[PDB]
């Protein structure tokens, strides 16, 4: 059982801005991305 | 990253016992080779030949692997616990923990040196100077 | 409770007052447009933005002025403890000190503090128009995104009444914040001094204690 | 050796008859419910939820009583190395110096300490009931997820005995803290301080010396 | 409201997911909280429902009973030891006691006789409460009614069900606050108004942390 | 009497409706009193019958053992310590714990060796009370049989059922009177006959209100 309260899922990838896009040569295969 | 976080911890544990800051660790053993307050028989000329020969071959053997992933995370003998050797999702968050401890290490060690250039004080001696005036004032 | 047609209005038990264009699906609608400032509904949209930014800057504006006499009278040695004389802390030789401690920020001149100040709010107030690295296509008033981490803005009926709790906390904040400018120019001391003054003498430390202060 | 009817019980080889509702299925099952508190199969779950949280909160507690006084004996100038005197360190002007070091934490306002603890522990015990960004829908006691990073709980076979080792170490720690509260009220000394006095002369520095401590009138 | 699934909870939305199957919102005060789980036996839970309301109604009598000497002694009326954990000890004085200020009042002198009146009066009422008698014989043991509700407040069932929850929430404050009153008197050693007389002047120091070192031994 | 549904109860005429229906009178001591409702589960109630009986059988030994070194001290024979709640302290004296005043008697010296044999053999019987051993294996864990009845008294099962009720009632006296002994001794600090002789001396001052203000807070 679960309940989403006190936080938000954000459906995303946690980039270094809250909303920008990913550069093309970087793909999420590496752990530090 | 791996040299940095192995050095950031070593910049404190060496100070927390001896009281010699990492900045002034040079002259204090140029005269006498000590470690945890116990003397050691090596001249500093002997220390360099031991250093260059030994850590040379490690940095030569590290340059012997040809796979670009296996040059990063070799494992094998270097993973005796076999933690990140299986269970690829469980190994992945282990790898994200090393790079975050790598990125935080390099900034923290670049933190030590710049404030040691200004103040001339070490890792923890330049910490107490900030808490000196912050507590009283 | 504060929405819909059958809501309480600014006159309370009266119902013949509101100027019939508003319906009450927006937080704090009491129909109080007696002078008719916003009968144009497109014009009425621009005030609702303009009230809320006035509401949010005055809520932190009030909290940004209670503390230096709250902390300063109760054991915190500031540089200067009154909010409407606080701007003179930069004038001194040692500069202003955050919480009276000189080895902090320790700002000295004016040629750099407002030099960076107009550029930071030159961007983020312009990010409120559009753009901004926190979210591009969003609502201009209640965007969500990385401004609401806690997820309290999710239950929309509960979210609509937190908006009511955002404006009612804010409308009495703005009404209080105008009250901060008035009693400062008349009396000349900080407000918790005036709290200590009124509890000392309730009858005659009132507004009539200095009603003859502006006599020509 | 640990589950089923061929498990050990609280009386061992001479155990005779355990209670009926203890089948050798769950950890720590030594059949010791002689007063019969948990005959209800629903309420017996609630105590297993409640024994373990007491068990985990007591195993980490024992390294908060033994461990500062132990470091104080080996050359660390603590403010108060004795654990029941440790709260009074915030009311002296030196403040709560972590490890006796002034350039560490240095707490001054005691009401600001728990002023932020309640916001955290409130949000962190409420995560244990439900939700939480770590593990959303998971087990109430053994989630794994990112509470188990190393993966010592991978196979379901070995996972049963680590649950046994969690609770036997756990019940042993809870035994010592019904201890730890008595030996501080009685002696007024640290727990290893009582251990240092017992090794000097055992036949005299035992609890029968304090047998007349609560004598009336 | 206050009943069913959409009612009030114990941890707010945090206890909304985990709630016992026997705690559903039928009875007043079901915030859904049995973290020991000891009420899954329903007739045993029936007894703790009884024990909660009984410990709340006898709470609310002594709730205001421990403050009415204190705020009236300073409001002008003369009292002899108007402190509730010592106001029962006033009978050892040879002048006995006053009911407000006078010996012309009820004027108890000997305490051995006043218990003989005391025990036999609740010897019947507590038996009347559990069995019946002159004030009814066969009604609800938790809400009897017309022999003690003449005023008609308990008539409308949509109003009466809310008055159920109003009854124990005024009592769950009362059961909690006098659990204070015991402890705030053992630790400090004065009346709760006189504790507040220290907390209104100096809130920062005069609180419970000022006496935190009181019970530590040597 | 003391059996059947027509038994007499904990309030007599004020208790014929509050009795839970599982309380019949088939057990010794069933007096219609489960007001807190702790034992609605009968198998749970089965364990509390053991907890009532074993507490009864230890208190009946415990009542007389506090008595016989106190009245017989007034019979002309000194007992070293005449007070019960410091009677354990006399093992640390110069002659140690004499059994009675003769040093040619038991004459206990070493406190560790007293506890040594004690805790090892009490674990056998209190473990043999669970499974069995010398005194039988599959008997009743409450009333085993003629192994503990050397005088043939455990026959005539109607008289034997009468002696069961007389076994717990004399226990419920003793459990209540051992409950008395510890309280008056941490108030007054005297043996219960030494408390009795002074209430026999002056009954007016020597009520329970003699030290009502003894534990006042400051
Ligand atoms: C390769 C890593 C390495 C680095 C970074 C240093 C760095 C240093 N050595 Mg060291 N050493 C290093 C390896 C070795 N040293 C020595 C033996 C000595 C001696 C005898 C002395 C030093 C001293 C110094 C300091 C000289 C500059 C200064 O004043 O600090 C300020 C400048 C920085 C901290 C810049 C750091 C750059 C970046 C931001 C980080 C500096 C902290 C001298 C000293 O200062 O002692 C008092 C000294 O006398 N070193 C040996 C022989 C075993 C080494 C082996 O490889
Ligand atoms: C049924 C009676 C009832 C009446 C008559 C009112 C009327 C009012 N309500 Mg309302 N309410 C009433 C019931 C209720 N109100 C409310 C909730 C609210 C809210 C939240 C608010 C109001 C506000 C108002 C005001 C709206 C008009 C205004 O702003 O006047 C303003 C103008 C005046 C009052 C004239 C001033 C008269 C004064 C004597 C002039 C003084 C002269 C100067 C001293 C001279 C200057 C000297 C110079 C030269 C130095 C007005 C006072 C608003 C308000 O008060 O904002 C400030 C407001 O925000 N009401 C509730 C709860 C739902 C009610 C319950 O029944
Ligand atoms: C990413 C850079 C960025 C920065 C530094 C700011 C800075 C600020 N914005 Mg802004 N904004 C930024 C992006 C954006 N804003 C806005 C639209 C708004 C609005 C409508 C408001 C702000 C407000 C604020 C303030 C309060 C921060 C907050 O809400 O905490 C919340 C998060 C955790 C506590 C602060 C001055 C508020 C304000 O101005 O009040 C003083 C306000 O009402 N911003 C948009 C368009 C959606 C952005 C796009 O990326
Ligand atoms: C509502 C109309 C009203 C107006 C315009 C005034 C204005 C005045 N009062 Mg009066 N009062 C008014 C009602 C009341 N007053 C008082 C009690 C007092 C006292 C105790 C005192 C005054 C004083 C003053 C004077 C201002 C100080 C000064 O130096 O004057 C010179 C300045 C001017 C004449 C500038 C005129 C004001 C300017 C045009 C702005 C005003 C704009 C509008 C009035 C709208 C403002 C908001 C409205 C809705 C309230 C001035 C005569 C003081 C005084 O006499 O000192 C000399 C003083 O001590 N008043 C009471 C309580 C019974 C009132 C009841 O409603
Ligand atoms: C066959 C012999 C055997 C006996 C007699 C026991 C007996 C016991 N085991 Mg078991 N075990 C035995 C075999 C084994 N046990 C275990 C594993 C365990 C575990 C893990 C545990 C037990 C526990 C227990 C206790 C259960 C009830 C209790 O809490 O008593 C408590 C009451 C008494 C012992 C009597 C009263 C205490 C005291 C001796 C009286 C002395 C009087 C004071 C000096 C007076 C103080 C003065 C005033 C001020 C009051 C009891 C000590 C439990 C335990 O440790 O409880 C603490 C427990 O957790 N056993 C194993 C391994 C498989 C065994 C192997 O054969
Ligand atoms: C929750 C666990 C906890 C416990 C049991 C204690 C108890 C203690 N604190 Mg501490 N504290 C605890 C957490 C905290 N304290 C403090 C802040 C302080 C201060 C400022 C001081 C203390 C002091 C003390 C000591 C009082 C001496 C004493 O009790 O006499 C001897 C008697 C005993 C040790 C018996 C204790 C057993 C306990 C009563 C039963 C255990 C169950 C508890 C009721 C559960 C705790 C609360 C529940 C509801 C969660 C004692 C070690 C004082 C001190 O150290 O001076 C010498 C002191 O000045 N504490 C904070 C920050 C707000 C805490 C965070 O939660
Ligand atoms: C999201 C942030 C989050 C954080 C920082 C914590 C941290 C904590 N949890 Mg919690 N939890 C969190 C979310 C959740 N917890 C739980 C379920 C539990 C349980 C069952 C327990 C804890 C316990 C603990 C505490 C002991 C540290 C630990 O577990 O070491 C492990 C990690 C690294 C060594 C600590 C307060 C334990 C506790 O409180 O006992 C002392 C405990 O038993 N948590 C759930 C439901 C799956 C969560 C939802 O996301
Ligand atoms: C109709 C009259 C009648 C009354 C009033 C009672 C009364 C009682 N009988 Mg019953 N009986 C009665 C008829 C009969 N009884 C019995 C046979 C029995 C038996 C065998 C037993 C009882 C028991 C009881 C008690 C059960 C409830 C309880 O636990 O009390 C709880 C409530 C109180 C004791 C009153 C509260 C005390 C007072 C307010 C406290 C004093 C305050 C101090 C000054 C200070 C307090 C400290 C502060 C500071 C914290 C109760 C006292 C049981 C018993 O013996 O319990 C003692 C029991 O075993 N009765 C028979 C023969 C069939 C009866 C014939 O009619
Ligand atoms: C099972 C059974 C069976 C039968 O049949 C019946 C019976 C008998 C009833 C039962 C039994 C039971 C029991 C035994 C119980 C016990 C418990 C315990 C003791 C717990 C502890 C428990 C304990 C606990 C929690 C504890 C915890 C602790 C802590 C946190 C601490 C903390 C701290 C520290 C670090 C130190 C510092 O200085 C401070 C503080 C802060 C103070
Ligand atoms: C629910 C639950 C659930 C889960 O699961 C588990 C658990 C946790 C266990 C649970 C909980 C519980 C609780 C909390 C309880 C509490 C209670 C109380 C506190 C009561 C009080 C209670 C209290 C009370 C009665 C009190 C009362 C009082 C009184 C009458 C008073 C009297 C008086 C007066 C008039 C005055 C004068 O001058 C004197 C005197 C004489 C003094």
């Amino acid at each position: 059982r679960s309940g989403g309260v006190g936080y938000r899922k954000y459906q995303g990838d946690a980039l270094w801005l809250p909303n920008t896009t990913r550069p093309e040569w970087l793909d999420g295969s590496l752990p530090g991305d | 990253g791996r040299w940095a976080m192995l050095a950031c911890l070593g910049a404190l544990v060496a100070e927390a016992t001896t009281g010699v800051s990492w900045v002034e660790a040079g002259k204090v053993e140029l005269d006498g080779a000590s470690y945890a307050g116990l003397s050691l028989p090596f001249s500093i000329t002997q220390l360099i030949w031991i250093e260059v020969i030994l850590v040379g071959g490690a940095e030569f053997y590290r340059n012997s692997e040809t796979n670009p992933e296996k040059r990063c995370y070799p494992g094998g003998v270097f993973d005796p616990l076999k933690l990140a050797s299986e269970d690829e999702e469980r190994a992945f968050r282990l790898k994200t923990a090393e790079i975050k401890h790598a990125r935080l290490a390099m900034v923290s060690f670049f933190g030590y040196g710049v404030q040691a250039l200004s103040t001339g004080e070490g890792a923890l001696g330049s910490l107490a100077k900030f808490a000196d005036g912050l507590n009283n004032g | 409770f504060w929405y819909g047609p059958e809501r309480p209005l600014f006159l309370g038990a009266f119902t013949g007052e509101p100027p019939s264009y508003l319906t009450g699906e927006f937080p704090g609608d009491y129909g109080w447009d007696t002078a008719g400032l916003s009968a144009d509904p497109e014009t009425f949209k621009r005030y609702r933005e303009l009230e809320l930014i006035h509401a949010r800057w005055a809520m932190l504006g009030a909290l940004g002025c209670i503390f230096p006499e709250l902390l300063g009278s109760y054991g915190v040695p500031f540089g200067e403890a009154v909010w409407f004389k606080a701007g003179a802390q930069i004038f001194q030789e040692g500069g202003l000190d955050y919480l009276g401690n000189p080895n902090l920020v320790h700002a000295q001149s004016i040629l750099a503090i407002l030099g960076t100040q107009v550029l930071l709010m030159g961007a983020i107030e312009g990010y409120r128009v559009n753009g901004g690295p926190l979210g591009e296509g969003l609502d201009k008033l209640y965007p969500g995104g990385s401004f609401d981490p806690l997820g309290l803005a999710d239950d929309p009926d509960t979210f609509a009444e937190l908006k009511v709790k955002e404006i009612k906390n804010g409308r009495l904040a703005m009404f209080s914040m105008f009250g901060f400018f008035v009693q400062a120019i008349v009396t000349g001391k900080g407000p918790l001094q005036n709290l200590s003054d009124h509890l000392a003498n309730p009858g005659t430390n009132n507004a009539f204690a200095y009603a003859t202060k502006f006599t020509p």
